[PDB]
DNA sequence: CCGCCGC
RNA sequence: GCGGCGG
């Protein structure tokens, strides 16, 4: 982006070409490729799953005395995985930032090249949550992580979010970009032609976001923000900084 | 530009699969309508005020006079409270919000900058970045047609092109006296009915009836003011954009060498 | 990416307005001839199987490359529509 | 090779028939293997009591239904486009109401095909399979009510479509909502017409619900009995004749509407259990003694009532359970259709009693083939069930040979209603894979079965366990019906065993769909194996326990695209299923008895039995397949061999040694190369071209008929009308085109002429090859179909060599699928410290984004047979462990660095650096010696590779092995139309194209738009003009470029011309204008 | 399908080609690989003509003969090709045609074989991966089309995305994972 | 209506919504990533980055519904069980000591000092109302045990 | 959405 | 227009 607003729009294009053929050669050479030792498992994940599966059984115990409601007892143990498993997730990065800074696994995630936290932590961690065929989640969590064999059930139990992902890339894929089309049919009229048009009726780009939490002003995300007034034209003057 | 935006707004639309968003948020928003979660906007300007329980609990913006009375089902969920103000257009009720209504009470410049936003909302969420632009220059479609109740030249039952009007008032108070002033009234038309009823005939003969649009086109010698893409199409002639952009499709080149030969001519 | 496509774009007041130019300019370059030039000598276009491109490979690379020069002129109302096609025939053969 | 398997859960039972579903099903469909005395009592003969006893007073009865003399042979159906039907006719008898007299006789009634040994069928030429089906089996069930969460509405569902869909519901305003296919009644008002009275109805229903006072409120029409019978009869929307007319009554009584289906099981067993208790006769039928009986009724809202009122059982009936969801078997399918027509002709028949003289009629006069044949034929070949056989290879055909549907009758599930649908159910387990279905729109709705899943008496896939009892493990395995495994507490299979006796205290189990920890005490179930959870096709991935869900899919899919390779070779490693697949499929041929072989040619193998009886068995040599691939069986057998009973005799297609094979095991290289594994590019080593690795056989079937015009018969001679002799060489035969010529594009493959001219069967541009078998059917048809105004047929088959190009897409069974990007040279590719080059270069990046570690594994694994020289056998879930390869690994260093001890030589200063470049990445412990250093690193996975280009290592172990991958039926030879000009339509002025020339792809306004945002002004012109509708324009351009010029410019396209006349033809007056408001000549 | 929805709908181009894509490592964001005997086919009247300009062919008909059978034509016909196209682009387009980045415009450096080598950075801009996609190419016929072909639709040229300022031409993995690996 | 909670429930569940914000600023970029990356499109990653946020931006409607319209109750004295009221039973036979608060539903947390215990909970419904002294029992899945108000603190 | 293959 | 596959 700023080689192409500095130099031009050429030269950039050479600056890409260069990358492109630098990038892929020492990447040829660098010698990085994935082995199922490469996915490594942090040793606190037998840890925080015992300290979790106890914590369970604290669950229950309350649960087989009366305490806590049908419903509270759910809630309360997927708020211990929904933890439990974010625990395990940091971890394995723990792992690999501290033991394993050149981790083939992990520097591909790291570099914008592959990966995703989220799948890495399918492979090294656990993928542990998934849900039923209807939405609501399913009690226990897939305590298995590829590198280790996945289990016959918490496989078959993992099957129903896949085949739901499926389905949902089907009927909004095949959409067939139905709104570039229609949009297109209510702007396939408009054009740019003129001479600075002169009436001066601006739109004030508002800069701050009202309310979520209540009442309270907040600065609107650096993105939004952007995305409003980047590459935009200045209706009237604006002293603020110091610059005019 | 127009393509352009339609295409940017387009793409992303392939990834969006109480409240209901997605596409559907995308398509009830382009399309001027009534959401599945309706909130009742305030229509009066002034201060809130409750009446708690009763099978049925009430919302009132009163002030200097009146109060707004609105019926909230003891099933909706309303966060503005006993007590402060509340603007013209503002969410009385939680959820969703129409256009109609929002217009009526706030205003244009509200509704424009309300979809626009409540557009973005959902590609903010799913990731995407598009610039407001476009959202923008379609949205200013949808409301570039306006009712008239105050008549000079057709009558008050009509829906015409908001410029076409600035045209008419503009020069009949401006050159020719009389002024007969042009009074309407802003209109929301939907994405697709802006479309459907889009001015030029040859436009029209595409996508609703070419029986219809052929017939009134025929009765009034329709002259097609050949610009925009698809009309122009079908000429086959050059698109009015792009190269065709009549500021550069007239463009010359010569030579010092021709031009001090075009002075030999003289 | 193209030779001084920046330069090019700085030439004009808007985008299209460089095809245009560049495109009918070629246009020139074949009909009236391929003569119809304005740096033939030292430093104009070429090719590697000979040296041949001195005479007719892409005509728009000669537009942009005599483009980039101060030698034509380009504008809305130059000179007479039917007048320029009738100059021009005559000095170059 | 050795072969070591790492199986430790003892697999108790065989996999069972895999194509059992279609042989089974079409062998009780039509018992006519069988005698009469003993026929049985479903299909066919059932279909015919059905419709048969005939009464009009006339009566025709049922004897014995006989057929079974195959016209033709299945082959000669194959070469003669003829359908591989049996024929079928029955002893009929006619009985009068002369009691004296009675007429037998026997007249046949159409053709039906049979089914083949494979289990599919041939229809007209080509096989057909037909494909299973699922829904919700006519049953009763009770769902919540729509919008209204207060109480849920009864459902009443039999099948045919004919039948009525009852639903009973109760609303608050006041009593019951009984609505019959679009229209609703009072519940009571049958009632009372059946005989339940007001006083015995109340008692027995509301003894418990209190809603009654919503049934015995008729106090003026519950006080009419049989009046209401006339009263429910005026109820029906139509004005008719009130005279006790029970027609539309008739209808929901016994015969038509509600169910045949077998007496006892069919629709009963949703009776008996689900609700009410017995059935009588096969529905609510009784129209006996004028008055009549409904046991099923009353029941339905006696659930109703017990559902709004207590838990007498919780009845909340979940649809999607496959317990209430029925597969419907071929037999079933066809058997349905074959009632369809018995009905059809049930029909004439009774017309034809009042219609002749008494006994002057007879088996003839009552009998027309008519109904029948139509109604089959029409199954079979229009149906939109029965489908062309996915025959890419074996496995392929046998997947679409087991694959189930929802959409088909329309009457069972649709298009827009599917997102409950497609979710993989709770009970899906071992009844339907979870993996098998189709990425895409139609995804989860169309999916094959599981391993052991085999369909019962009435369709609800059963699957198998093992009943444990105390401690001990038994082999007694049961075949459960989805619904009865709930009511038991089911274990998994990986439950550690000392033989019989459980291991662990807390040993996983699941009670309903739910994941519980039980104790051994509670274990009343067993799983049988973990492959019984999956499909046969998904089966076959090595490590699928590290495969994400939604890849292994990819994988499994992909097995079905792979294409029958010359030199095949079964995975370095295996799952334990490949045996299987060709042995159930029908690829290889196996030997029946002991014995020993006599001939073996390469046409034919005849082997002599030691019982006594020698046999020849042909070798379909190079048969065409229905996807044109080669089929030839390799005998593998040599001269006077002593044969085993079931063994391989020769190998099928892609099964070789009778392991099932597709594609080749490469040596494979786990890195980035320049760019030409980008995204998900693959590199090969040329030397891969140079042992035919990959090679496939390919035939195109180009078929030309001898039409009769009667402008003059075309007819198929030598003579080329335009003087060739050039051209007419390989066309030697007169006529036809020599067998062993090499045919390109443009050759003449058949002459023929027509009238006012050559009209000849050309080589399609693309490609042809070698002519290698002809067919000519001429006037005297020996027993072929030839079509109306066909005189006759010829048909040219054509092949060629398929050699791996850059173009080719590749896969591995995990779902790594990529196109070849560039074939490099041996010379310059990544080779190991021993001259062994690598084979393909697979770019890691596409493997951590996409979760298919399984690869990884293999790869690991497939290392260690290649210096260990054996192929192992993992299965599913229950498969070599990480700590038993790195055992093997181990082995494995031995061979590739203990060979390099003693040839005389040790480590490179190549191999030392990137041994220093490791430790510092923390790959090997720090300290050790570099012998020590590299085992622990080839245990790893990963050895050291030199460039190839530049001889220097690549900084950093890099992983290698044997990799099974498989070339795809995706050759570039469906990928490439070149257009310069050509043939326009003559309607339209479209570039369309046909024989010689391509056609132009589409331009969509989806793509104009792209265009116009360009302000791509002119490139947009020419698209609309110049090339396409200008004739004149196109023309100049055309010209121009001949001559090297520049093309002229646009005149208005005859589009705009053609508008103004369109417009002109009408009052409408389209004139365009100038500058100042004047006219403008387009002409 | 009318006659107003005619002009509109669409339709099939001559100068059209369709074929696999393949990664072409070495290429620049500049060009594009294309199949000669695609390029063959596709600028075949710009060949003829040529070859008349070059001893190769007396007149046009006989070039055609010259192309109707014979297996290879050589370096010589190929000489002239190659000459042909020298600074000429054509275009590229992808399965779904969603933004104007589409179909781009490249210029021709003739290739073996039958795939088509595409720019690996944009691969992005058009969803397209390796496993089999296919692109359909197109020739600008008029000067003034090669023009904007090349001028305003060339690849190079559109870096940034008209859907936000953010660029198309983003490094992907391979890419980055080189560059990271050696900073 | 009204949602009843601790100064400590109060914190803790504003941090809460904090804490789920930087999770949901995160899941974010990781989606925005997956659009733009379009290599090997069409799999898990969107669909699954997707789901999670979903997951997230559920808990923050939750968590900001809550918060933004719960009362807070000062009561450190008083003698009934009411909500806040730490409440200590002792089994009779046994003599086990049992610690427990409580609260309303949402600040219900089996994790905490005292078990934060439903105000709607079985247990938690049959401890409001009583005072120090008090005998009750409600069913459990072995019996029925009956605790004795140990003392009401705080 | 675009491309193909066949009654 | 029906069916099958690919992106
Ligand atoms: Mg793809």
């Amino acid at each position: 982006y700023q080689a192409f607003l500095r130099l031009g729009m050429e030269k950039t294009a050479r600056l890409l070409d260069a990358l492109k053929y630098y990038g892929f050669t020492f990447s040829t050479t660098s010698g990085i490729t994935i082995g199922i030792d490469d996915a490594v498992i942090p040793e606190e994940k037998k840890q925080y799953l015992e300290e979790a599966d106890r914590k369970l059984l604290q669950i229950e115990q309350a649960y087989e005395m009366g305490f806590l409601t049908d419903r509270e007892r759910y809630d309360q143990i997927l708020q211990l995985w929904t933890e439990t498993t974010e625990k395990v997730t940091q971890a394995v990065f723990k792992n690999f930032e501290e033991n394993y800074p050149f981790n083939p696994l992990y520097v591909m995630a790291q570099s914008g090249a592959r990966g995703n936290p989220q799948q890495i932590r399918q492979l090294c961690g656990l993928r542990g949550l998934m849900q039923k065929p209807s939405g609501e989640t399913f009690e226990v969590p897939v305590r298995s992580s590829f590198r280790e064999g996945l289990t016959v059930l918490e496989y078959f139990i993992s099957s129903h979010g896949a085949r739901k992902g499926g389905a949902d890339t089907a009927l909004r894929t095949a959409d067939s970009g139905y709104l570039t089309r229609k949009l297109v049919d209510v702007t396939h009229e408009i054009v740019v032609r003129e001479a600075d048009c002169g009436t001066t009726n601006y739109i004030s780009v508002p800069l701050f976001q009202p309310d979520e939490v209540t009442r309270s002003l907040r600065l609107r995300k650096r993105a939004d923000i952007e995305a409003g007034l980047y590459g935009r034209v200045l209706a009237r003057e604006v002293e603020v900084l110091g610059v005019r | 530009v127009g393509i352009v935006a339609a295409q940017s707004i387009g793409e992303p639309g392939t990834q969006l699969t109480d409240i209901t968003q997605g596409l559907p948020r995308v398509i009830e928003l382009f399309e001027a309508r009534r959401p599945k979660a309706k909130a009742v906007i305030s229509e009066i300007d002034g201060v809130v005020r409750i009446e708690e329980t009763e099978e049925k609990l009430s919302v009132f913006v009163e002030s200097e006079g009146f109060s707004k009375e609105y019926k909230l089902p003891k099933e909706a969920r309303l966060l503005v409270k006993d007590g402060d103000y509340v603007e013209a257009g503002q969410p009385l009720t939680r959820g969703a919000i129409d256009p109609h209504q929002l217009l009526e009470a706030k205003g244009p410049e509200a509704v424009e900058r309300y979809l626009v936003e409540e557009i973005q909302k959902v590609y903010r969420a799913q990731g995407v970045k598009l610039h407001d632009k476009h959202i923008e220059i379609v949205v200013r479609q949808m409301m570039k047609y306006v009712e008239v109740t105050d008549p000079g030249d057709s009558r008050l039952l009509e829906g015409q092109v908001l410029e076409k009007w600035d045209v008419e008032a503009l020069n009949e108070r401006l050159i020719a006296e009389g002024k007969t002033p042009v009074a309407w009234k802003p209109l929301l038309m939907g994405v697709t009915k802006s479309a459907l009823s889009t001015k030029s005939w040859l436009s029209a003969a595409s996508f609703q009836n070419t029986t219809h649009v052929l017939t009134e086109a025929a009765i009034a010698g329709k002259k097609d003011e050949l610009i925009g893409l698809k009309e122009n199409v079908i000429l086959g002639r050059l698109i009015p954009a792009g190269t065709g952009s009549d500021f550069v499709r007239f463009t010359q080149v010569v030579d010092q060498k021709t031009l001090k030969a075009i002075e030999e001519a003289r | 990416a193209e030779p001084g496509i920046d330069k090019l774009f700085g030439m004009v007041d808007s985008k299209y307005r460089l095809t245009v130019v560049v495109a009918k300019r070629a246009q020139q370059l074949l009909r009236h001839g391929f003569k119809n030039t304005v740096l033939e000598p030292e430093e104009r276009p070429k090719m590697q199987t000979l040296e041949g491109l001195f005479d007719d490979p892409n005509a728009v690379t000669w537009a942009m490359k005599e483009l980039l020069t101060g030698r034509l002129v380009f504008g809305e109302n130059l000179v007479p529509e039917d007048r320029l096609q009738k100059e021009m025939e005559r000095l170059y053969p | 090779m050795e072969i070591k398997r790492f199986g430790r859960i003892r697999e108790v039972i065989p996999l069972p028939p895999l194509t059992e579903i279609q042989v089974e099903s079409y062998r009780r469909a039509l018992q006519a293997d069988v005698p009469p005395e003993k026929r049985e009592n479903v299909g066919i003969q059932a279909a015919f009591r059905e419709t048969f006893p005939i009464e009009e007073g006339l009566v025709l009865d049922f004897l014995e239904y006989r057929l079974g003399e195959p016209p033709f042979p299945q082959d000669e159906c194959r070469e003669k486009d003829l359908t591989y039907q049996a024929p079928l006719y029955a002893r009929l008898q006619l009985i009068h109401k002369d009691t004296g007299l009675i007429k037998e006789d026997e007249v046949f009634l159409g053709h039906i095909p049979l089914m083949t040994e494979d289990g599919s069928f041939i229809i007209n030429g080509a096989d057909r399979v037909i494909v299973s089906q699922i829904h919700r089996s006519p049953g009763v069930y009770f769902t919540p009510d729509p919008a209204r969460p207060g109480r849920y509405i009864a459902s009443i569902i039999p099948l045919p479509k004919r039948g009525p869909w009852i639903d009973l519901e109760v609303e608050p305003n006041g009593v019951v909502s009984m609505k019959v296919n679009k229209r609703k009644f009072p519940l009571v008002l049958l009632l009372r017409v059946l005989g339940y009275d007001q006083e015995t109805l109340a008692r027995e229903l509301g003894a418990y619900g209190e809603l009654v006072q919503g049934l015995m409120d008729e106090s003026v029409f519950a006080m009419r009995p049989e009046e209401a019978l006339i009263r429910l009869f005026t109820l029906l929307r139509p004005g008719d004749p009130p005279k006790r007319d029970k027609a539309v009554a008739y209808v929901y009584g016994l015969i038509a509407d509600p169910r045949r289906y077998d007496l006892g099981e069919a629709g009963r067993y949703k009776a008996e259990e689900k609700l009410g208790i017995r059935l009588s006769g096969r529905t609510l039928a009784r129209f006996e003694d004028g008055e009549f009986k409904d046991e099923v009724f009353l029941p339905t809202l006696r659930y109703l009532f017990a559902l709004t009122a207590g838990v007498p059982g919780h009845e909340v009936d979940d649809i999607d359970h496959l317990g209430n969801r029925r597969i419907r078997t071929v037999g079933e399918l066809m058997t349905d259709q074959f009632r369809v027509g018995l009905a059809r002709l049930a029909r004439g028949v009774r017309e034809r009693m009042l219609m002749g003289s008494e006994d002057s009629l007879t088996p003839a006069k009552l009998v027309n083939s008519r109904p029948l044949e139509a109604a089959i034929r029409e199954f079979f070949s229009r149906s939109q069930l029965s489908q062309f056989k996915d025959e890419t290879n074996p496995l392929s055909s046998l997947r679409h040979k087991r694959r189930i549907s929802a959409l088909g009758p329309g009457g069972l599930t649709r298009e827009r209603a599917g997102f409950d649908v497609r979710d993989v159910h709770r009970t899906h387990y071992g009844r339907i894979c979870p993996v098998e279905t189709p990425e895409g729109a139609n995804i989860g709705l169309i999916t094959s079965l599981a391993a052991y899943a085999r369909v019962d008496e009435l369709g609800f896939i059963r699957t198998p366990y093992r009943r444990v009892v105390g401690g001990v493990v038994t082999d007694e395995v049961v075949y459960m019906t989805a619904t009865e495994e709930d009511r038991y507490t089911i274990a998994q299979a990986n439950t550690p065993l000392e033989g019989n006796r459980i291991a662990a205290e807390r040993v996983v189990a699941r009670r309903k769909g739910e994941p519980v920890i039980v104790s051994p005490e509670e274990v009343e179930f067993m799983d049988v194996s973990p492959k019984q959870v999956f499909s046969v096709n998904t089966n076959l991935i090595p490590f699928l326990e590290h495969d994400d869900a939604n890849r292994a899919l990819m994988g499994s899919n992909m097995q079905t695209q792979a294409v029958p390779l010359i030199r095949a070779q079964a995975p370095v490693v295996m799952t334990g299923l490949e045996e299987r697949v060709v042995r159930d499929s029908l690829a290889a041929l196996y030997a029946e008895e002991d014995g020993e072989v006599a001939k073996v040619d390469g046409n034919r193998i005849v082997v002599r039995y030691e019982d006594g009886r020698l046999v020849e068995y042909p070798l379909r040599r190079f048969y065409r397949s229905n996807q044109g691939t080669a089929l030839d069986q390799r005998p593998r057998v040599v001269v006077g061999q002593r044969v085993r009973k079931g063994d391989l005799l020769a190998d099928g297609p892609a099964s070789e040694n009778g392991f099932l094979a597709l594609g080749q095991n490469v040596l494979v290289a786990i890195m980035p190369f320049d760019g030409y594994n980008f995204e998900d590019a693959i590199v090969i080593s040329e030397e891969l071209l140079k042992r035919d690795f990959y090679t496939s056989i390919h035939i195109e079937r180009y078929e030309i008929e001898a039409r009769d015009t009667k402008l003059g018969p075309e007819r198929i001679t030598r003579d080329i009308p335009h003087l060739s002799e050039a051209a007419l060489r390989d066309l030697d035969e007169e006529g036809v085109v020599r067998i062993g010529a090499e045919v390109k594009p443009g050759d003449i493959l058949v002459g023929r002429t027509s009238f006012k001219k050559d009209t000849s069967l050309r080589v399609p541009p693309g490609e042809g090859g070698i002519v290698v078998r002809t067919v000519r059917l001429r006037r005297g048809d020996p027993g072929v179909e030839l079509k109306p105004g066909v005189r006759e047929v010829v048909r040219v088959y054509v092949a060629q060599k398929r050699k791996l190009q850059v173009g080719d897409k590749l896969a591995n069974r995990h779902g790594n699928k990529g196109v070849v990007a560039k074939i490099l040279p041996v010379e310059d590719m990544p080779h190991l410290p021993d001259g062994t080059p690598v084979d393909v270069i697979l770019n890691p990046l596409g493997v951590p984004s996409r979760m298919n570690l399984g690869q990884i594994l293999e790869t690991h694994l497939g290392l260690a047979g290649y210096f260990l020289g054996q192929r192992y056998i993992s299965p599913i879930f229950d498969g070599a462990k990480e700590p038993e390869i790195k055992e093997l690994l181990a082995q494995a260093f031995e061979v590739y660095f203990g060979k390099r001890k003693g040839e005389g030589f040790g480590v490179d200063k190549r191999e030392v650096e990137v041994l220093r470049r490791a430790e510092k990445l923390g790959l090997v412990t720090p300290g050790k010696t570099p012998e020590e250093q590299l085992k622990e690193l080839f245990l790893q996975g990963k050895v050291v590779l030199y460039d190839g280009r530049t001889g220097e290592p690549i900084e950093g172990p890099i992983v290698v092995g044997q990799m099974f991958i498989m070339k795809l039926y995706h050759m570039v030879e469906d990928k490439m139309h070149a257009r310069s000009t050509g043939p326009y339509s003559l309607i339209t002025q479209q570039p369309l194209g046909g024989k010689a020339q391509f056609g132009g792809q589409r331009f969509g306004e989806m793509e104009v738009w792209a265009l116009e945002a360009y302000g791509a002004a002119h490139t947009l012109q020419e698209m609309l003009t110049l090339k396409s509708d200008d004739i004149e324009g196109r023309n100049a351009a055309y010209e121009a470029i001949i001559k090297g010029e520049d093309v002229p410019e646009p005149s208005v396209p005859e589009s705009f011309r053609v508008l103004v006349k369109e417009l002109q033809a009408l009052a409408l007056d389209v004139q365009t204008l100038d500058e100042k408001d004047n006219p403008v000549d387009i002409f | 399908q009318g006659r107003f929805r005619q002009n509109l709908l669409g339709k099939r181009v001559d100068y059209s080609g369709r074929s696999v894509i393949v990664v072409g490592p070495q290429l620049k964001l500049h060009q594009c690989g294309l199949p000669k005997r695609m390029a063959l086919e596709l600028f075949k009247p710009f060949l003829l003509k040529k070859m008349e300009e070059k001893g190769i062919a007396p007149n046009v008909k006989a070039a055609r003969r010259m192309l109707e059978r014979q297996r290879d034509i050589k370096d010589e016909v190929w000489d002239a090709l190659e000459e042909v196209i020298h600074g000429k682009v054509v275009l590229l387009n992808r399965a779904p045609t969603l933004h104007r980045l589409g179909i781009q415009a490249f210029q021709p450096v003739l290739v073996e074989g039958q795939s088509i080598q595409l720019h690996p950075l944009v691969c992005e801009a058009f969803n397209a991966d390796f496993d089999g996609d296919q692109m359909a190419v197109h020739v600008p016929l008029s000067s003034f089309a090669q023009a904007e072909a090349r001028i305003q639709m060339l690849s190079a040229h559109n870096l940034l995305s008209p859907a936000s300022g953010e660029p198309l031409a983003k490094p992907s993995r391979d890419i980055i994972l080189g560059l990271y690996y050696i900073t | 209506r009204e949602v009843k909670l601790t100064k400590a429930g109060y914190e803790r569940l504003m941090q809460q919504l904090e804490r789920e914000r930087e999770r949901l600023q995160e899941a974010t970029k990781i989606l925005q990533e997956l659009m733009e990356s379009s290599d090997d499109y069409d799999d898990s990653g969107l669909e699954a980055a997707k789901q999670e946020k979903a997951r997230i931006e559920a808990r923050i409607d939750s968590l900001e519904d809550i918060l933004s319209r719960a009362v807070i109750l000062e009561e450190g004295s008083g003698e009934v069980i009411g909500l806040g009221s730490v409440v200590e039973l002792e089994d009779p036979l046994s003599g086990e000591r049992l610690s427990v608060q409580v609260v309303s539903p949402a600040e219900a947390n089996v994790l905490d000092t005292p078990m934060k215990i439903s105000d709607a909970s079985p247990m938690g419904k049959a401890l409001l109302g009583h005072r120090v002294g008090d005998v009750l029992s409600l069913d459990t899945p072995k019996g029925r045990r009956e605790f004795r108000v140990v003392a009401i603190h705080g």
